[PDB]
Order: structure tokens, then sequence, then C-alpha cells
């Protein structure tokens, strides 16, 4: 299942050369003479776009697989975190798309989208994390409710 | 297009310099201008109206919410038919009629703010803007708190006063919202900026960012209705309608949280804004329905024995 | 310019002054660790990867109760690596762009 994606990465890696380049200075206009270049690590947000997409298909699988597992008992069941996982991540992989594309007409200060990603993804990495394992780091550090 | 530049220097021969774009010709040795958001005339004889942009209804930033605002639409009214020409079990008789049909109504209102949202806003439609865009918050999450206050207390409370509860909380937001209409008169919505007179929108004349207030509120409201959500996640009601409840606020939270900072920074374009203020509104309506009705309604339909 | 009969533009990357200066370099904005805006993905970061160390052995020296059965054990420490990466992700991205860095 991550087969397709380490060839998807490689392929980028030939169809991209991954170049940074200092970025040509019409961030802002040079007439007003306080004018900056962000040098940013041009990376093409198709690949970015293609990544997250394969991620996105690949929970919807997730979910659909969690829903099937309705009649789980007892502590094999996890389904319902599972799909709290789900519908956060997806919100923040949404309210992810706007900042990142939409908010980047406005030129002053576009790293504002380096933070937009890496923060979001640093908050889906704490729910996956958190809902799937705090519930089960509770138990072992606070109740011996089991041999 | 070209004027005349001025040297009476020895003779009287003149330079010739084609004007700014959006400078028209008054005078043939002077170019003239007129405000921003204006334009040239096309032989430059004088001041020119650029024309109005504003989110259309058919254009591609409106189609997706226009649709999912549709079919959120068209389904709380099956939902609410059904609850209604099919309330006779006790898991909605016992659990519903005009109480807790205030949900359905209020993500009806919900959904057809998207429909009030994508129209001409120059016009009263700001007012309605400002009203609905925090009353319809308000009646769900007013409806919410208050099954969240009666589940607390059995963890006055009566028909009549459910429903006064419920026109209380509803009362606060409209004399906020009252308030907000004072400070500032709705209508008037234009402008453009320094930069071109070639782009120009209706947007509404409401400072920006001040709706937040009126929101906040309807925060307020989360702010207590998980808060109670959760104290009362132990009690099993009929078909232990509880846990429905804490998912619903949860839910509603994880995308408040993020809806307001997204609201904040899109601001800056009307486009975006506007799209994610629709989508917000009909993702809140979609989970608040299927997250607290869809049990129920999964009941009623497919075990119509119960 | 510099020049005193026909004024030009100075090149990309290369501010102006008009002044006796001659054009001058254009300042360069990068996302440095002392800036205020790395700070938060630092701090997410770093606590997401105490998080993930912490979950790792508490597992690592309880790994033969039955709610860790019940986790499925090695796929799951799969998983809670691939989190680990994820978050170190962040670290890699406010360094410098360079060139193996925008590579990872
Ligand atoms: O998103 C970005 N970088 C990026 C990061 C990852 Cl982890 C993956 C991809 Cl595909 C791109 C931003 C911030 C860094 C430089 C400029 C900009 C870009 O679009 O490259």
């Amino acid at each position: 299942l991550i087969s397709l994606q380490l060839l998807g990465i490689c392929v980028w890696f030939v169809v991209d050369p991954s170049h940074s380049v200092v970025d040509f200075q019409d961030q802002r206009t040079l007439d007003p003479r306080f004018a900056r270049g962000v040098l940013k690590c041009d990376i093409s947000d198709l690949s970015l776009i293609c990544l997250l997409g394969y991620s996105m298909l690949l929970m919807v699988t997730c979910t659909v697989y969690a829903i099937k597992t309705r009649g789980v008992p007892e502590t094999f069941n996890e389904a319902k975190p599972i799909g709290f996982t789900m519908y956060t991540t997806c919100i923040v992989w949404l309210a992810f798309i706007p900042i990142f594309f939409g908010t980047s007409q406005s030129a002053d200060k576009l790293y504002i989208q380096t933070t937009t990603l890496t923060v979001s993804v640093s908050l889906s990495a704490s729910v996956s994390l958190g809902m799937l394992y705090m519930p089960k780091v509770y138990i072992i550090l606070f109740h011996p409710e089991q041999n | 297009n070209e004027v005349k530049s001025v040297q009476p220097g020895e003779v009287c021969c003149w330079l010739c310099i084609p004007c700014q774009p959006y400078e028209y010709r008054l005078d043939e040795f002077t170019c003239a201008d007129c405000g921003l958001g204006y334009w040239p005339n096309a032989s430059l004889t004088g001041c020119f109206e650029l024309p109005q942009e504003y989110i259309r209804w058919g254009d591609a930033w409106a189609v997706g919410p226009v649709t999912i605002a549709c079919l959120g639409a068209l389904a709380t009214l099956f939902v609410l038919g059904v609850f209604v020409r099919h309330n006779a079990t006790p898991v909605v008789k016992a659990s519903g009629r005009e109480l807790c049909y205030i949900l359905l109504g209020g993500v009806f209102l919900c959904y057809c703010m998207t429909f009030i949202f994508i129209a001409k806003p120059s016009t009263a439609v700001c007012t309605l803007r400002r009203l609905g865009l925090g009353t319809a918050f308000s009646v769900c999450y007013s409806a919410l708190l208050t099954k969240t206050n009666r589940i607390a207390r059995i963890f006055f409370i009566s028909p009549a006063s459910q429903v006064a509860i419920c026109l209380a909380l509803i009362s606060g937001q409209l004399l906020i919202v009252v308030a907000w209409l004072v400070v500032e008169a709705p209508g008037t919505g234009k402008e453009t900026a320094p930069e071109r007179r070639e782009v120009v929108t209706l947007r509404c004349n409401h400072r920006d960012a001040s709706m937040l207030g009126s929101l906040a509120y309807n925060v307020l409201l989360i702010a207590l209705c998980t808060l109670y959500a959760f104290k009362t996640r132990k009690c099993p009601e009929n078909f232990n309608e509880a846990k429905f409840i804490g998912f619903t606020m949860y839910t509603t939270c994880i995308i408040w949280l993020a809806f307001l900072p997204i609201f904040y920074v899109t601001s800056s374009d009307y486009r975006v804004q506007t799209t994610t203020m629709c989508v917000s509104v009909s993702l809140s309506g979609s989970v608040v329905l299927g997250c607290l009705f869809a049990p129920k309604l999964h009941i009623i339909l497919f075990q119509p024995q119960k | 310019q510099v020049d005193r009969y026909t004024c030009k533009t100075c090149p990309y990357d290369m501010r102006p002054t008009e002044n006796r200066t001659g054009c001058r370099p254009i300042p360069i904005i990068k996302l440095e660790w002392g800036s205020p805006w790395a700070v938060l993905p630092l701090f997410l970061a770093v606590v997401g990867i105490a998080a993930t160390l912490f979950v790792v052995i508490t597992f690592v020296r309880y790994n033969d109760t039955p709610i860790v059965k019940a986790s499925g054990r090695e796929l799951s420490y799969v998983l809670l690596a691939g989190i680990f990466l994820c978050y170190a992700t962040t670290f890699l991205m406010i360094a410098e762009p360079d060139l193996g860095t925008c590579s990872l």
C-alpha cells in the first residue's frame, strides 16, 4: 500500500529536478524600496496535491473498513476513534486548502504557506497519535485493568 | 490617448506623452482623472464606471456551495417530513415534537443561509447576512444547549419551559445582532483600492472581521454545550441519545476552531472567504443532522418495530 | 542609477537607491529559527516527538499486556514510527532550503 506512494515520489524525483532558487522578486514591486525575496524552496504544488490525494483516498478506504468493523466487540473495536480521527484529518486537510492556495494571492509574507502546512501536518499527527493511543496508554500507565 | 507635454521654452514646440492608462483627457494640454473604482472614457472624454463584480449565481465559485446547500436542504426537508408524519413511535414522540423540531428548523435555516449568501450584496441582503449567519447557528446550538441542560438536570423542566429556554437563548443572539446593527448601518457595499481602478467589488460595507463578534455568543454556546455534553456522557436515555450529543458537540467545536481563523486569514480575498462561509455553514448543518438525528432516523426507518 | 544622463532600471535581485550609493542588495528573507513565525511549528513538532517517544517506550516496556496485544503490536509500532516521521517533517521544513533539504 506504500509502493504506489514510493513510485510516486520517485516519479517526481525524475519529473521535478528538485532545485532551490532565490525567488524572482515580484513578491513586492521593487519601486517601493523595501522589497523582499523569500527564498522559496521551489517544490511544485502539483506533487503536494497528488501525494495528499493519495493519502485522502487511503484514509477513505480506512474509513470504509472502520465502518464495516462496527460489529467488532470489546477492545478490538476502535471504529469510533478511527472515524473521529478521519473527521478531524478531513477538517484539517480542508482548512489547509484555502490559506495555502486561496490566501496565497496575498504576496506579503507568502511563507505563511510553510506554517499552514507544517502546523496542519503536526496537528493531524497529534490526532492520530492522540485519539488512537492516549485512550490506550491512560490505562497501562494508570489502570491495571487487565492481567 | 496622448497629451502634449509642455515646454514654453524658446518656442511652442510640444512633446507627446501617453496619459496614465486610467487617466482620461479633459484638456489637450493635461490629462484628467477621477475617483478610484472608476475608469477613463474610451476617447478619454471623462470618467467611466467599471462594472461591479460579485460572486454570481452560476459562476464556478458558487456552483459547489449552492449544490451542497440544496442537497442538504432537501435532506433536512426529508428528515423533518419523516419526523412529522411518522412521529408516533416513542423514539420521536417521547423525545421530540416541536422541541427538538427546533433542531430541524435551525438546520433548514442554516442550509438556506448559503442560498442567502450568494446573491446581490449591495441591497438589504447585507442585513440578512448579518442577522442570519448568527441566528442560524444560534438556533441549533441553543436547542442543543437546552437538550444537554435537561439531561444534566436529570443526570424547571417542561415542554413550554424548554421552549422558553430556547427562546431566551435565541433572544440573546437577537439582541446582540440588534446592537451590532445599531453600531453599523447595513448596506452600501462597494469598494476597491489604490491598486487598480480595474478591479472592483460589491463587498459589504460592514467593517471587516466584525461579525466574529456576533459569532462570539455562538462560541460561548458551544463552550457550554460541550461541557455539559461531557458531564452527561454516562446516562443512557432513549437509545442512549447522549453519546451522540457529545459526538456532535466535539465535531462542531472542531469545525469552529479552524473555521474562525480560516475566515480571519482569508478575509483578504472575498471569493475564498464567501466560499468558506457557505462550506462551513453547510458542514455544521450536515454534521448536526448526521450526528444527532441519524441514529433516530435509522431506528425509525430500518427498525420500525421499535 | 548613477547614470546622470539617462536613467535605467537596476536589475532584478538588486534593489535601487536614488542616491549616491548606487543600486543595493535586495533583502532576502528566510524562515530562520529565530523568527517568531517558526516557534509554533517548532513547539508543535517537539511536543509531538516527545509524545511519540513516550508512547513508544510505553509499548516497549509494556510489550506483553493484553491491551498492547489488542493494539496489534509491531503494526502499531510501524504506525507510531510513521507519526514520528510525519512530525520530523516539520523540523525538516523550517531548515534552510539548501539542496538536500528540498529533496527530503
Ligand atoms: O509547501 C511548501 N513546500 C513543500 C513542502 C513539502 Cl513537505 C512538500 C511539498 Cl510538495 C512542498 C512551501 C514552503 C516551502 C517552500 C515553498 C512552498 C512550496 O510550495 O514549495
